């Protein structure tokens, strides 16, 4: 398995600390943040090196084990839509 | 499991201005931002300091351009003595008030689901006025019974407004009382705002402006007794309610004899002590 | 300075008589304060066969003198010591004996119309008037030692969780205060160990009933007490014991107390905090400790929590007591001072230290403050502390708060309205109810609920005949409780005022001053810290304090009970219970122990058959010793 | 000057109650009820208060 | 007795000077 222990910072201050295995993609990273935090996948958004990690696989993106991982979440304010 | 009726949120001074400033700028766009504190006791939420984001949207929705942004400003700042982290958003109504709307609670959830205490912060800057700041700090409440449990009044001094209530206050989301708590060195920054320097309370006017505004003013008192007499005269020829609507439309000579009267004696005190006062001062 | 000369005169006076009233001139000592006078004085007595008069001295010096003044004596007779006699007087100036007498007569004397409590529960929908009703039942049953109404209603009980689990609990110290015969045993009862556990809120409401049972009255309970303090894990019991130790050695200036106390209050939790600042105030009581005002002050001005700021801000108020003019400087500092709260605390302090002495001055600062400040809540407090200053000369207070009650502001609305609430307490003025009439439906609500409370502390105990509108007052209550499209805080106005207009039974009064004069420092205290709910609900247990027996009671020569029997020369109807909820003879005969009311002193009459004579006239009232 | 100051501070919710059209009445008639055109609209047959 | 009414009024004077500088500060802070 080899899972790669990362860490999940929010900006808040709050450490949601998760280990996945190597083939994980941002998407299935996605989803499982939104499962822990029960907010839709849409609303969350991972950045590392100041660079968001638009889609696809981590290990390509660099993304390594003992890494920093900043979760930003969609801010959105209207009447309607 | 409490949420206390108690609990406060400590906004100080430059976030208060930051905020205001930052919506009166986007008057027609629901222009957000985030804010930075911590999270003391169960009775506190302070927040130390705001800043505006990159955004785009229309008049009816905004949303954020770049988390970038966020997460480096956060570092910057960090980096210069103030590593607080996030507590919540702010955002501005242009004149519907004060509340929270379906998007709004859902960015807002989001939040909350982060971190368990969060708060939103609501500005109206138009509906602001000088002394007075429309504004209000609120909360989800969930589908649960009383959302927040009572140990005192502090809850229950506000009476929510009419239009907050309509669009859903204490029904999805509940309001907290807001301190606007200062330091010392605050305090006597803003106290230092309004002075003018020492020399200008030891100028003089221009004497010639003076007689001019002086003797101005008494020609137009001239007139105003005229008007005075003439309406004396009445009072006693005019029914009880007739003279409830004899001024409206009408000059009144007694209110503008008053405030004349008031200036040019005020005005002329000030320019003879002025002068009086120099006279001695120097030499 | 020139009074206390005059009355040292006097005494001399008192001295050289055929029949020197010792009454007089012992009352005469304390008011100046020379408790080596006393000790002299009560030392001839029991050296001449004039038993009756030395207990009947020690009686009136346990009533009306100060704990310091009080140890100050017992120590003086133990310096001498008649040894059966002395550890007699000596039961008697630990009050030992009054308090007991006094839980026997409220036992007895217990007619408790629950019907009422049974519509007020009827009309309950919500936790603040779950919370309201538990409050009032302890009002009502305070000190009579009985607990049916928690006790059938047990399911409805439990509905309360978290803190109105603490003040449910304390309600049980309230309802049973001075049964310090057997308290730890009884506590142990309804805080059971190992039921329910994981509650530090009962354990918390525990300890606060345990030393609400021995307000300033020490001895065993502040050592355990203690011990429970400093083997404290959770903040909550903290906070619990904190308050039960301050409200078990009041007056006391022990160091180690502080000291322990202090440790807790260094460690900026902010509900331990509270407690542990109260308690500080609670325990340096009178003394003017320099070290305890300079680590109060500090404290304030170092601390980020606002609920230990309002924890020190009545702790200090309650350091400055009985002070006249030797608090000034503290005014002046926390005054001028920037923080809102440590200004609140200067008007407490300038409220505590000119109790009773219309200093024309400390009003003056208060009004300025009242008119001129910028915070509200410090308006609300300067109103308050009006009412401390002028509670002699009850006439005075609404011609200074009239004006100020029809007030824009709704909080110096409130102000004033507790202000006449502690200024004609136990009174029923006119006046009073008639600025308290209009403004009971204020548009406001807190301000209807101050007013509630006002009326209930004036007029408590009248009857239909002493004031024409108690009746009105009691259907208001009534008419606001039931009632749903009205507020909540108004409902829990109501409910509290329910329970105070009948409280422990129907016999017992609120005198900020003793029968004789002397201000009650427990009731001082209780009335303020009491007044302290709209920043903590489970304060509230605090005018227990100012619940004082209205009894007259005839003991005999070893001190027991006579079957004795008084003459009321009044009619049956007035100066009774107004009646228990669904030919005039001129004169009414009471029974030993009686209830009576202040006012049923004037016209209380002895009949000469009986073979007793009081010592002392009955007029005055109270407990006396019946010569035969 | 308190009672001005007082009539000020409430001042903000008088003034977002609701306003009053004006009609001018075309016959009182019937029980209690007038007629009254209400420009530009139509008439209509509306009820009368106690005062 | 008369004595008594003596202080009695020099008293109500006290007072009624405490009471007339309240107003006047009333008056002076309700205006602003």
């Amino acid at each position: 398995a080899a899972p790669m222990s990362l860490a999940i910072h929010s900006t808040t201050g709050t450490r949601y600390d998760l280990a996945v295995p190597p083939d994980e993609t941002v998407e299935g990273l996605r989803k499982r943040l939104s499962q822990r935090l029960k907010v839709p996948k849409e609303r969350l958004a991972l950045l590392h090196k100041d660079t968001r990690l638009s889609s696809g696989k981590l290990q390509e993106f660099g993304v390594g084990d003992g890494s920093k991982l900043t979760l930003v979440p969609t801010v959105e304010a209207g009447l309607m839509s | 499991p409490a949420v206390d009726t108690a609990e406060q949120v400590y906004i100080s001074s430059l976030a208060l201005l930051k905020m205001l400033k930052h919506g009166r700028a986007g008057v027609p766009m629901e222009v957000m931002g985030l804010m930075l504190g911590e999270f003391v006791d169960d009775y506190t939420v302070r927040v130390i300091d705001v800043f505006a984001m990159p955004q785009s949207g229309t008049g009816v929705s905004v949303e954020a351009v770049d988390p970038v942004f966020q997460a480096k400003m956060l570092d910057m700042l960090k980096q210069t003595g103030r590593p607080e982290m996030v507590v919540g958003w702010y955002h501005s109504h242009p004149g519907f008030g004060c509340w929270l709307s379906g998007v709004d609670i859902n960015t807002q959830q989001s939040f909350e689901a982060l971190s368990e205490r969060a708060v939103a912060v609501v500005v109206d800057p138009i509906q602001s006025v000088k002394g007075k700041v429309v504004i209000d700090a609120f909360r989800l409440i969930n589908a649960n019974h009383e959302p927040r449990q009572t140990t005192s009044n502090l809850g229950h001094l506000n009476k929510p407004s009419i239009q907050a209530l309509i669009h859903g206050l204490n029904r999805h989301y509940y309001s907290i009382t807001i301190n606007y708590r200062k330091n010392e060195l605050e305090q006597k920054m803003l106290l230092n705002l309004h002075k003018k320097s020492w020399m200008e309370g030891l100028t003089l006017q221009d004497y010639s402006e003076h007689c001019k505004h002086n003797e101005s003013v008494v020609k137009e008192m001239l007139e105003l007794a005229k008007n005075y007499n003439k309406a004396v005269e009445e009072e006693d020829k005019m029914t009880p309610e007739q003279l409830a609507i004899k001024n409206v439309g009408k000059q009144d000579p007694k209110r503008h004899l008053e405030e004349h009267v008031d200036v040019l004696m005020t005005s002329n005190i000030v320019q003879c002590l002025a002068a009086m006062l120099d006279t001695v001062v120097f030499k | 300075q020139f009074r206390n000369k005059v009355l040292r005169v006097l005494v001399k006076i008192y001295m050289n008589l055929e029949k020197p009233d010792f009454i007089n001139v012992c009352q005469c000592l304390i008011f100046l304060d020379d408790p080596q006078a006393v000790s002299d004085i009560l030392e001839k007595l029991v050296k001449e066969d004039n038993l009756l008069m030395a207990y009947q001295i020690c009686f009136d010096l346990y009533e009306s003198a100060s704990q310091q003044f009080l140890s100050s004596v017992i120590q003086n007779l133990r310096t001498v010591g008649p040894k059966d006699q002395t550890l007699k007087m000596i039961k008697i100036l630990s009050g030992e004996m009054a308090i007991e007498l006094h839980l026997q007569f409220l036992i007895r004397n217990n007619n408790t119309d629950l019907m009422i409590l049974k519509n007020t529960k009827d009309a309950v929908r919500n936790s603040v008037c779950h919370t309201a009703t538990v409050i009032a039942n302890s009002f009502m049953h305070c000190g009579t030692t009985s607990d049916q109404f928690l006790r059938d209603n047990l399911e409805w009980l439990a509905r309360a969780t978290n803190w109105a689990k603490f003040t449910a609990t304390a309600s049980l110290g309230v309802i049973h205060k001075g049964h310090e015969k057997e308290a730890l045993q009884l506590m142990a009862t309804y805080l059971p160990k190992d039921t329910s556990p994981g509650s530090a809120y009962q354990e918390g409401g525990g300890l606060y009933a345990l030393g609400l049972i021995h307000a300033n009255h020490g001895g065993d309970i502040i050592d355990y007490l203690l011990n429970q303090l400093k083997n404290a894990s959770n903040d909550i019991v903290r906070h619990g014991g904190s308050l039960g130790l301050g409200l078990a050695a009041m007056g006391t200036a022990r160091q180690d107390v502080y000291d322990l106390l202090k440790t807790n209050l260094y460690q900026d939790d902010a509900v331990t905090g509270e407690a542990a600042g109260l308690a500080l105030g609670l325990v340096m009581l009178g003394s003017k400790n320099a070290q305890a005002i300079e680590d109060m002050v500090g404290y304030a001005q170092e601390t980020q929590h606002e609920k230990i700021l309002r924890g020190l801000a009545v702790g200090i108020a309650l350091v400055m007591y009985g002070r006249m003019e030797e608090a000034d400087a503290l005014i002046e500092s926390l005054c001028r001072d920037k923080d809102p709260i440590l200004r609140r605390s200067g008007m407490y302090t300038v409220a505590m230290a000119y109790c009773g002495s219309g200093n024309n001055k400390a009003i003056r600062r208060l009004l300025h403050v009242a008119v001129s400040d910028v915070n509200d809540d410090v308006r609300r407090a300067a109103v308050e502390s009006l009412g401390f200053i002028l509670f002699r000369t009850p006439e005075q207070c609404p011609s200074v708060v009239s004006l100020l009650s029809e007030s824009y502001n709704p909080h110096v609305r409130y102000g004033a309205a507790m202000a006449l609430g502690i200024c004609c307490a136990g009174t029923g003025n006119k006046e009073a109810i008639n600025l308290l009439e209009p403004m009971t439906n204020d548009p406001v609500n807190y301000v209807r609920q101050g007013a509630l409370i006002a009326s209930a502390l004036i007029m408590i105990q009248q009857t239909e005949i002493t004031c024409p509108k108690v009746n009105q007052f009691r259907q208001l209550y009534s008419k606001v409780i039931n009632d749903k499209h009205d507020d909540v805080m108004a409902k829990f106005g109501a409910i509290l005022a329910q329970g105070i207009l009948d409280a422990g039974g129907h016999n017992v009064t609120i005198s900020l001053q003793s029968r004789t004069g002397h201000t009650h420092m427990p009731s001082v205290v209780g009335v303020l810290v009491f007044t302290q709910f709209w920043f903590w609900f489970p304060l509230s247990h605090f005018l227990s304090l100012a619940y004082t027996p209205t009894c007259v009671i005839g003991l005999n020569k070893d001190l027991k009970m006579p079957k004795v029997q008084y003459k009321s020369n009044c009619k049956p109807s007035t100066f009774a219970y107004p009646a228990p909820l669904e030919p005039e003879p001129n004169f009414q005969l009471l029974d030993n122990p009686a209830r009576v009311m202040p006012a049923q002193l004037k016209v209380l009459t002895m009949p000469e058959t009986c073979r007793y004579q009081p010592f002392k006239p009955l007029s005055i009232g109270g407990i006396i010793i019946l010569k035969d | 000057l308190n009672a001005k100051v007082r009539l000020l501070r409430e001042e903000l919710q008088l003034l977002q109650e609701q306003g009053s059209y004006v009609g001018e009445v075309v016959r009182a008639m019937d029980k209690k009820k007038v007629l009254v055109k209400v420009h530009p609209e139509g008439k209509f047959v509306v009820d009368v208060d106690k005062n | 007795d008369l004595y008594s009414r003596y202080k009695k009024l020099q008293q109500e004077l006290e007072f009624l000077e405490v009471q007339e500088e309240y107003i006047k500060d009333e008056q002076k802070n309700l205006k602003k």
